[PDB]
């Protein structure tokens, strides 16, 4: 891991023994903001909207 | 040897496991588990587990010593 | 009384070690030691055993020296190390009981009223457990026969705790059969059970021959236990049982047939896939 | 002179079991005991018996070795036939791995004062919970020779570098103040044919026909789940999507329908049925 890739608030993982960073890990997202990301697209389509 | 390895994998799950909350899966063969002890950990997921069951936040039993999700 | 005796693995390795060390320097038949364990409701659980000096004379059969002070000092040391273990009996590696075993059992009873003699054979026998827990019983025999000290038998089984289990698993990780009912191990076990049944039947037949020839006394008890065994025979070839058993065999064979069909289809699919892969590789070669 | 990395602390079958039992008795605290064995030669330290020393408020320290208790124990074990010397000491490290602390190093030096080869053993009853037995043998590295010479152990052979140091032992001082010794388990038959009796299976177990009620229930459940799995296998094979099929077989690898939950169940069913039928026929023949 290069020091340039660890941007502030990156949620790194530290080894238990010596606490060395060995991964970057996905950035932390508040649990409740994650549910607001549409992972399953809704079924409505443009042809269903009329007028 | 394969039978012994299967028995070893089954013995990884050996009862006294700490219950934890699955926070988010970094990638297959690993994930972040929030142990009920009060510390967030980065652990290694077991292959035999069902990936579908890994909801966004579900109760996952973790190995007491290695803390790997089992 | 004692409904059962559980001899933990360490007791066995301690009794194998004692026999080896005494046999290596000098030669002595049998090896006597004191067994330490805890009492459940009725299941005595032997965990540790320590050697006690023991000289005997096979010719006289009544001369035998067992340390009293040595036994008490060893028990005190072990109580200091772990007080949960109280003396529960004695063990001797001699394959067969001995005429002086009753006196030793009384001496042990001096330290524990409910003494169990576990005969821990140090000769590997493939058919049967290596322990035989015996107890002393004084009765009137009911059936108008002279009474004597004798040795009543109590069921014995070898269990283990977590630490001893881990040690055993590490020790026998190179000669241990895989846990799981592989067909090879199942068929081998069935063969082993047939062999054990044959050995038990041969022993019973030898005893019956001895009783008939008079070499051994007609018990008048246990014998009718063999009679009850012979009454409990399945009595196969009854028409109703035959029909039911044929029904069960066919019901299992239909499932086996479905499994065979699935296996054949999977094998054929794999063969088709491999053939197509080989043909594609050959075609892409040129 | 110098210690070869080929030295091997031979731990007998009885010794390992006794040490594990003593360590598991003490948890949550730390137990200690003297190890009885022989310094057979320079490249081997054989331990035959280990006797626990009584738990004391001092802990695992030079004052845990009650001189009266040790003297009387050795004197009484000599009579039985075990005239062995004190080759080393063992203490349980509950939770943490096999390493040595400062007090441990002081006790090890005190033991070395008697004999230069007094090996020290550390056993963790909590880590050794499964087929893994976390047992290490440690001896002190003369911090002097750290500069006077270089490392402490000659490497005249490859019998020692076939093992790996542990981050834990490294952090607590491994190859710095303490050096591990390869632990070889001295096991023999008689002591391995007696231990294959913990679970030996009686002859009767190999002639019991299970119970036909739950056997039928298990067969029915497995057959129904195999019917569902055959539906899934049908869907997977009939699809046979050729959009880079080599990639398709790798993008759907999840231990699923094709063969894993497939013929695995066929093997389970057929093994159970064949074994049950063979046992039934063997009983029909043997018993009348």
């Amino acid at each position: 891991i290069d020091i340039n890739d660890v941007t502030p608030n990156c949620r790194v993982a530290l080894r238990n023994d010596s606490y060395t960073l060995h991964k970057i890990l996905p950035n932390k997202v508040d649990p409740l903001v994650s549910l607001m990301m549409v992972e399953k697209v809704p079924d409505s389509t443009y042809e269903m909207i009329g007028g | 040897e394969f039978l012994h390895a299967q028995e070893e994998v089954k013995r990884i799950q050996s009862i006294p496991l700490v219950i934890g909350q699955f926070l988010e899966a970094v990638d297959q063969n690993t994930a972040i588990v929030g142990s009920t002890t009060g510390s967030n950990y980065y652990v290694r997921i077991l292959s035999t587990i069902d990936r579908e069951l890994l909801k966004p936040n579900a109760s996952v039993a973790l190995h007491k010593h290695s803390n790997a999700l089992v | 009384a004692v409904q059962k005796v559980v001899v933990h693995p360490l007791v066995l390795l301690s009794v194998v070690d004692h026999f080896n060390r005494i046999g290596k320097v000098g030669n002595q038949k049998r090896v006597v030691g004191v067994l330490l364990g805890s009492w459940q409701k009725k299941v005595l659980d032997v965990s540790n055993s320590f050697a006690v000096p023991f000289d005997e004379d096979d010719k006289d059969d009544s001369v035998w020296f067992l340390d009293h002070d040595y036994l008490e000092n060893m028990y005190g040391m072990f109580k200091k190390v772990n007080a949960r273990e109280r003396i529960v009996g004695w063990y001797h590696t001699g394959p067969k009981l001995h005429k002086n075993d009753i006196a030793i059992n009384e001496l042990m009873k001096r330290y524990c009223p409910n003494s169990v003699l576990v005969i821990i054979d140090v000769k590997p026998k493939d058919l049967g457990l290596p322990t035989e827990a015996y107890i002393s019983v004084e009765e009137v025999h009911d059936d108008g026969t002279p009474t004597s000290k004798t040795f009543e038998h109590v069921t014995s089984e070898i269990g283990a705790e977590e630490a001893e289990e881990v040690g055993v698993e590490h020790l026998l990780r190179d000669i241990k059969d895989t846990t799981v009912g592989t067909l090879s191990q199942r068929i081998t076990n069935q063969v082993h059970g047939l062999k054990g049944l044959n050995s038990k039947l041969l022993d019973i037949r030898s005893y019956l021959e001895k009783v008939a020839t008079g070499k051994l006394p007609i018990n008048h008890q246990i014998i009718y236990q063999l009679q009850d065994v012979f009454n409990l025979l399945p009595d196969v070839s009854l028409q109703e049982f035959v029909k039911a058993f044929y029904l069960k065999t066919n019901d299992q064979m239909v499932v086996v047939y479905l499994a065979s069909l699935i296996r054949s289809v999977v094998a054929l699919h794999n063969l088709i896939n491999n053939k197509i892969a080989n043909r594609d590789a050959e075609k892409k070669e040129g | 002179p110098a210690v070869d990395t080929a030295e091997q602390v031979y731990i007998s079958s009885l010794a390992l079991l006794k040490m594990l039992k003593h360590g598991r008795a003490g948890v949550p605290m730390e137990v200690m005991g003297l190890m009885l064995g022989e310094f057979v030669d320079d490249y081997t330290v054989r331990v035959i018996d280990v006797f626990a020393m009584p738990q004391s408020g001092t802990g695992v320290s030079v004052e845990a070795v009650d001189p009266v208790f040790q003297a009387k124990m050795l004197d009484m074990l000599k009579q039985t036939g075990r005239p062995e010397m004190v080759v080393g000491w063992y203490h349980s490290h509950p939770g943490f791995g096999c390493w040595l602390s400062g007090v441990d190093i002081n006790t090890q030096q005190s033991f070395e004062a008697l004999s230069e080869r007094a090996v020290a053993v550390v056993v963790d009853p909590i880590q050794s919970v499964k087929g893994k037995v976390v047992i290490d043998a440690f001896r002190l590295i003369n911090a002097n020779m750290m500069v006077l010479g270089h490392e402490p152990r000659q490497t005249t052979s490859n019998l020692g570098h076939l093992n790996k140091p542990s981050i834990q032992a490294l952090i607590h001082g491994l190859n710095r103040h303490y050096y591990s010794i390869t632990i070889n388990y001295r096991k023999n038959e008689l002591e391995q044919k007696m231990l294959l009796n913990l679970h030996k299976k009686s002859w009767m177990e190999g002639l019991t026909l299970q119970d036909y009620s739950e056997h039928c229930k298990h067969n029915e459940s497995v057959v129904k789940e195999m019917l569902e799995l055959a539906k899934n296998y049908n869907k997977a094979v009939e699809e046979e999507d050729k959009m880079t099929p080599e990639q398709l077989a790798i993008k759907n690898v999840g231990k699923q329908d094709p063969k894993r939950h497939l013929e695995e169940h066929v093997d389970v069913l057929m093994t159970s049925n064949i074994v049950q039928c063979l046992a039934a026929m063997l009983d029909t023949v043997v018993f009348k």
